[PDB]
């Protein structure tokens, strides 16, 4: 009765997702070949005639080079043949080219895969959508999908994690125009977005982790943290249960704003967690440190309009008040005036799991501190600003023009960003 | 005879429910297989009050566990006691609530009233007489709320001269479990103040300081403050379970509290509560159960009463004990510190006795307060509602539910007005 | 309804217009057509 | 005495008629050998009405199987129960039916009737005194209504003073599981009309929402709905077999049932029927069997009793019970939904009752009611016939065994004929002014 | 008891007999010799295999069918490879020469002179029978021995039993894919003939089965091997309920009566569901709702016919598994709801379920997977009358230069014959505009 359905974009969208399933396979005791040696597994996976239990989620892109890794290792008797969805042709870096050229063929194999597998969900809860803005088939691909969800299903909750394209570490040149686009495109369609980076994560397995050389899969692991965090509640015990609509309704305030960040605590390594104690005052300060923020936005320009705590494990909610009301008391936290209230916490007795091999350490409290604060304004100046200084000269314009686009496109997407930061100024001014 | 059918509405109320009918069924010597195991033939006589007879001597609760999203369900028909609910007692609808008032009142409540009420109807009938309906709630969410009061409108209007009871979980005014709590306490509290007979407010809040200033706990859990808040519920009933030589009836119970019919908001406290290590010292006789329950700390709710005055208030004494001691002391009070009550009312005070405490005690009390400091939580939700609807926050998801807009202001202008009854009858 | 035994008209849903405000201080079956004169449309093959 | 002789007609009575026969046999106490292992007297004072006493202290059962396409003979032969039956009582034709009422009914039928009269009659006199006959039919197929009403013509005019039995179940609203369907039901009814003297019509449907909603089943299988169908028809003479303070036989459940020659179409439902999880907690009184028993959706015929006026209704309670309890509940229904309830008759349920309860139970309940509503039936019905005998779908077949075309005619006149009948006296006051005005 | 005869003419005929025999002696254990392994019986009934075959005198079961054909090239075959211990030798039938796809050489000259050999065989292959409901006659309307001999025999058949019901699973000419180039004249000079002599034609394209070969089993090197088994899962899944228990049973005339509603009209669609591998089959629950909706799919049809084009006249599906009548009668409503599934008025009805409890079988080394649910529609809808108007069309554009028609008259035939054919189909044609 309690379904969600997880759709993995791009390559960093199936990039987290193998983690996130190795996570889920690991915690409900799912071996790699889909059966285990009820009510637990049934918000992410379905059980056939006898003992097998696929997972209902579909991995998308246009790559092969990647799904048929997935199809070859050792978690290929787990899904669907039919999930894995590749093409033949990749976007190569461009929105035109994942809009309007290539993702157009394959939306409707995708959209048909969809309805299958929202077939057999009794209650469904929403749709995650892990995506990575600054690649072609990320941003457009998801952006069109986006679009066909919404004109199909419309009342459902569409949450987006999408790794967000980053300062200075990039990876790329073209992503200033993408992620304007994307950000255009699926603004009016998603129905909340955690933005996230990789610099900000970058500096806090520097920082926490003691890991020095992370190779893009402590970033997943952590990620898989955070979902398995934020999802507990919906197929684990505990007091103040906490779903999807719960989590979207008391957190966007104004159709427009629908960015948040995120955080987590504790994060140490398995020797710090043995000489440290880890109270819930000091992982609450730590969620609300801004060094620990997964994405890289200062909330010390700003001001909060909400915040969500998920804590799980040994916790008890005279602690929780407690240390809600001391964040409250300090000085250097400050909240937009029209909110006096402003926080929603939940519990849960399932404490994180732990996987082999991994990095964490085993511990008995865990937060994921999800806030919507009126500094992401900053993360849009700079994306706006990078996209002007390329677009004053019309570079790697003849691209996007060539592969099924014009000019007003990039107009549009301009003047939409600007309103969106102004939107970001005002709602937060006080009379 | 006098027979009460219970409501437990949202993922509150169906966790206070929990407790209660733990507590209660204990007290009659029933088993989670409902089968009667007690002794003495005293439980046996008003075990009909809540329970209904089964083939083979099991007895059922006349509860009602209704609320969106049954998740929370799953733990309780999961639970110990668990197994004694009848399974068509279990209205759930397949999609969420959202902590969004409209949608648990107009969307979604409506195509579960059609099921609902006829769950009620068919366990009011097998009553032979009906004397009220008591619901559990929760004014910060949307199940609780929400479909709360849209069927307690029903109910009032089916029952009009039967009671209706609501143990109302306010929120708190420190910390919020909740943004949008503001929004949905006043929706809600306009529902109140129309279609509700008696309304015990309580906070999550005093209940933790009552929870380690009194009890001096460590680590408390949701499961610790709810064998508080059953052990009130249950302190009402007595009269009607259990006989005394001063009994009263849950309907005496009200017309000696509200002097007008919009003053339905009360506060309770129990008594007596002590540590594992004051029961040592401490001496359980009359004048201790008169002072630590006429004190400012066990009030269950966060208002003071020293702000104020007492209009009326009441007390269920329980425990064979001197029906004079009980008169005199009550009366001492009112004498000693005469600030704090009204003079246009001489004796505003209710006493009864039952001859049976608690299951596992000599003397215990349960006390019911009628203050004017009551709104005080009525100005701190009143400035948290004006202080984001005059800028219209959050509000584009209660529109979303074809809901209006004097929706609010209706909603918001019967509370200011309620707020200036509690100051007429205040003189200080 | 299964407690009165009686066939009654069901409730009204609720509407966001009719809404509660500050004051509040408050089955036949359908006939079948014995006697309706039926439809006599002018399609006799003596006409044609 | 009050003996009982059995038919079982088509591949579908001939299927429910395996599982009536699973349940008496139990109710009586006999094991699938056919002796007797039960543990009261009761249970062989009465046991004639349905049993042959055998060599051995063997019973085996009064019943007759008549089928085209011996292969599901084949398969009650193979049952659990199947070795009680007489096989000198399996009178079948190695060729098949094909859901053809013509052929079922004037080529293929004519070659076994005088096959099984002399079955038929063999048995008759085995009795000393006959009650009457029970058939089970399915409106459906060539075979139960070919052969069915084939074979009540032949036994009307060689018992006449006796009395028939119906237990046909009939075509559905939404669903056709043949697709000559229309013409196969109404071509059946210009027979039950004039030879039949009581017909209990049931319907798939209305049997997979019992088994759905009430029963919460999720798999309901034919296993289930026949087990539905076999304890109504147990439920009809537990006055025959077992003592009762207030008795029912077979003719004074008619002569109280039908006021008019023509209106024997009846409307089923058996109480109590629960889950099991809720078995645990549910108290069984009167009370709760006759809320259950009046509701709209017990009733397994797909006929909405809202859509009419009960003319006449029963009611055969069964267990150690208050006999004033009953007699003032069916009072209060009759008072609170008066307007149901025709007027130019002053009391129209007659309450009957067992002091023997199911095997399992301790109270049971089953309900026959007389409404005006099942006109609802006959209109469905009759629109589909006519909408294709409009252009003659399906036609070739039938004339293919000599019919022709005004045997079709006068079977859909003889329908609209009958569905006025219902109309009238559900709109006829008790004064003869009002309805004229 | 319940005795068909299966007749395979031409080669396509017995190319599929080479499929479905070896499914039927799959599917009741018969190993190849003609004997059961009377060790290991897994039979669940007895007298079960008497629908196909005829136990000897001890131990042997040989199936009762008729191999025809005048090419001995291929006959040949079937006496070396492994199934030649199950055939008795008279069974088998050969000729010295062919007809050489030409319906005058098939139907007049070489023809007239074993008919009398297999019309014998067939007598003393239907004296055994006590209860024979009928024939089951196996063409592939497009050459010489399918059309010419496979008509000449239908006639023949109809004057000795008449009142017997007989079945036709021709093949039928292809709209873009032809091994030929004459198939359009000898396919007209067929239906012709056989329309006033078959009771039932099921059609089925070999080019339509290429695409479900395509699409669901995804198989890119498919071979007339590779579609003569989803024949064998079709007629499988028909005569289940000859050979098999479940509710619902369905014999040939039941089967007959309530799907031909005009004496003509008889040419009737065909599918199947699921058609999976073994990677797909296992991740799935194959629900009875799902199941149902590819059946009723334009994809899963076998005749390059679109029926949404048309309306339906009737439906049968023959269920196979664990079914419930329930989810039969649920998802069977679901359809009639749809609105691109179309009903002529004068069929309120049109479905004739069927359950059978007896799952279908796999051939080990095969292509299908094994499963527990199956469907098997066959639909008598009214859209089948344009492949009927591409034939109408071909033969009227040779016709015009009366090219090729030198060989039929050549043969004993007359020009009178090929406008007489011709007459029938634009008959026929409007016959399937008078019912919309
Ligand atoms: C422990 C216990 O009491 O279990 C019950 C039970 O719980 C319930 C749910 C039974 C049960 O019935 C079903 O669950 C059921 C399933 C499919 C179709 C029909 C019924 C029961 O099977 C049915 C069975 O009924 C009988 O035994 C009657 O004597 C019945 N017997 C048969 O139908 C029968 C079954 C197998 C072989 C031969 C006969 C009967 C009915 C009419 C006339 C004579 C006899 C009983 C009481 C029970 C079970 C076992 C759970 C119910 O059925 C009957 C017929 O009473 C379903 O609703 C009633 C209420 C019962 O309480
Ligand atoms: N956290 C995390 N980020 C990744 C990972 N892999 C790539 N990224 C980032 O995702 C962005 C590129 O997204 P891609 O999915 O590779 O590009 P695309 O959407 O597939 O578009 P095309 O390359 O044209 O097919 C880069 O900024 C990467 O830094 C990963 O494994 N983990
Ligand atoms: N589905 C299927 N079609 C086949 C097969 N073999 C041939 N066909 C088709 O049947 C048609 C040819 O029919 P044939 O049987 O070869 O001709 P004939 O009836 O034997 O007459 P002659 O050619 O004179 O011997 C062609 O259209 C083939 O595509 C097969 O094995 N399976
Ligand atoms: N005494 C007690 N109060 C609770 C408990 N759980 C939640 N509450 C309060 O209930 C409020 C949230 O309302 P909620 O029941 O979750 O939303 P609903 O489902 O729409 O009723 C919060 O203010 C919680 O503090 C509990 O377990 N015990
Ligand atoms: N409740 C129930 N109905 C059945 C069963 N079997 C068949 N029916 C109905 O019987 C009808 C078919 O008639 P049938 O008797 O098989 O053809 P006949 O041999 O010519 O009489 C269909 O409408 C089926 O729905 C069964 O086992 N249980
Ligand atoms: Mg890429
Ligand atoms: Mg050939």
């Amino acid at each position: 009765m309690r379904e969600v359905i997880s759709i993995h974009i791009g390559q960093a969208g199936i990039q987290v997702g193998n983690a996130c399933w190795e996570l889920y396979c690991l915690e409900h005791g799912i071996q790699p070949d889909g059966q285990m040696p009820d009510d637990a597994f049934n918000t992410f996976f379905s059980e056939t005639g006898a003992g097998k239990h696929v997972p209902r989620c579909i991995f998308l892109d246009l790559e092969p080079t990647v799904v048929d890794e997935v199809r070859t290792g050792t978690y290929r008797q787990l899904f669907h043949p039919e999930q894995l969805i590749s093409g033949k042709e990749d976007a190569a870096n461009n929105f035109a080219r994942g809009h309007y050229t290539i993702g157009k063929e394959i939306v409707d194999l995708a959209l048909d895969r969809i309805r299958k597998l929202a077939d057999n969900c009794t209650g469904l809860q929403g749709f995650l959508v892990f995506n990575a803005v600054g690649g072609g088939t990320g941003s457009g691909l998801g952006s069109l999908l986006l679009e066909r969800l919404s004109v199909d299903y419309g009342k459902k909750s569409k949450l987006g994690f999408t790794v967000y394209p980053s300062p200075q570490v990039s990876t790329a040149v073209v992503e200033p125009y993408n992620s304007v686009l994307s950000t255009h495109s699926l603004l009016e369609h998603t129905d909340v977005a955690v933005m996230l980076d990789n610099e900000a994560i970058y500096d806090i397995c520097r920082r926490s982790l003691d890991i020095e050389r992370p190779t893009y899969t402590n970033l997943n692991r952590l990620i898989a943290q955070v979902i398995s965090s934020l999802t507990a509640s919906l197929r684990f015990d505990g007091a103040l249960n906490v779903d999807i609509t719960e989590f979207q309704t008391n957190l966007v305030p104004y159709p427009r704003i629908h960015f948040m960040l995120s955080s987590y605590a504790p994060i140490i390594s398995a020797e710090k967690a043995y000489h440290e104690q880890l109270s819930v005052a000091e992982i609450t300060n730590a969620a609300f440190e801004p060094a620990s923020m997964m994405v890289k936005c200062d909330p010390r320009h700003g001001k909060y309009m909400a915040c969500c705590l998920m804590y799980r494990g040994d916790v008890v909610p005279k602690d929780v008040n407690a240390s809600v009301a001391t964040i409250k008391t300090k000085r250097t936290i400050q909240f937009v005036d029209w909110c006096p209230t402003g926080f929603k916490c939940g519990i849960n007795y399932q404490p994180p799991t732990v996987v082999p091999g991994g990095d964490l350490a085993k511990v008995q409290r865990a937060v994921c501190m999800i806030s919507n604060s009126t500094a992401i304004g900053e993360i849009f100046s700079r994306l706006d600003h990078k996209f002007d200084l390329m677009y004053a000269k019309r570079a790697f314009v003849h691209w996007y023009v060539g592969e099924g686009m014009e000019e007003g496109e990039f107009s549009e997407a301009r003047e939409d960003l600007a309103a969106l930061e102004k939107d970001f100024e005002e709602v937060g001014a006080e009379s | 005879m006098r027979e009460i059918v219970h409501i437990q509405g949202g993922q509150c109320g169906n966790q206070i429910g929990a407790k209660f009918w733990e507590v209660v069924s204990d007290e009659h010597g029933i088993d989670p297989t409902g089968t009667y195991h007690g002794d003495s033939d005293l439980q046996l006589e008003r075990i009909n009050v809540y329970f209904n007879e089964a083939t083979g001597g099991r007895y059922v609760p006349r509860a009602i566990l209704m609320d969106l999203e049954p998740g929370t369900m799953d733990s309780v028909r999961s639970g110990p006691y668990g197994q004694i609910f009848r399974p068509d007692n279990f209205v759930f609808g397949q999609t969420g609530a959202g902590n969004n008032w409209a949608k648990g009142h107009y969307t979604e409540g409506a195509e579960l009233i059609d099921s609902v009420l006829d769950v009620v109807r068919k366990e009011a009938e097998s009553c032979d007489c009906l004397q009220g309906f008591q619901v559990c709630h929760s004014l910060g969410g949307g199940t609780g709320s929400g479909m709360g009061t849209l069927l307690i409108s029903k109910i009032r209007e089916e029952y009009p001269d039967r009671m209706m009871l609501t143990f109302s979980v306010v929120p708190s005014p420190k910390v919020s479990d909740t943004v949008v709590e503001p929004y949905n306490a006043t929706l809600s509290v306009h529902q109140l103040v129309e279609n509700a007979d008696e309304c015990m407010v309580l906070d999550n809040e005093a209940l933790y300081d009552i929870c380690f200033r009194t009890l001096k706990l460590t680590t408390p859990t949701f499961g610790d403050l709810n064998h508080l808040i059953s052990a009130v519920m249950s302190g009402i009933t007595c009269c009607l379970r259990f006989p005394g030589q001063l009994n009263a009836d849950l309907r005496k119970l009200a017309v000696n509290l509200i002097p007008f019919p919009r003053l339905h908001f009360f506060m309770v406290g129990f008594t007596p509560l002590t540590s594992r290590g004051s029961q040592q010292y401490r001496a359980l006789t009359v004048p201790e159960l008169t002072q630590q329950m006429w004190d400012a700390k066990n009030m269950m709710c966060a208002a003071d009463p020293r702000h104020g005055r007492y209009l009326t208030a009441s007390a269920l004494f329980r425990g064979r004990m001197s029906t004079k001691e009980v008169d005199e002391q009550m009366l001492n009070v009112q004498n000693k510190n005469s600030s704090y009550f009204v003079e246009w009312i001489p004796n505003n005070v209710k006493s009864s006795v039952c001859d049976i405490p608690p299951k596992g005690l000599k003397m215990s009390a349960t006390f019911i307060g009628n203050s004017t400091a009551i709104q005080e939580m009525f100005k701190r939700v009143s400035e948290q509602f004006t202080a984001m609807f005059r800028r219209k926050a959050f509000l584009h998801w209660y529109t979303g539910e074809g809901m209006d807009e004097m929706e609010f202001t209706e909603a918001e202008s019967n509370m200011n007005d309620l707020v200036s009854e509690y100051q007429q009858y205040q003189d200080a | 309804s299964k407690s009165t035994l009686s066939y009654k008209y069901p409730a009204g849903r609720p509407n966001p217009t009719g809404f509660l405000k500050k004051g509040d201080g408050e089955p036949s079956p359908p006939q079948a057509g014995a006697y309706k004169r039926r439809e006599n449309p002018p399609n006799t093959a003596f006409r044609r």
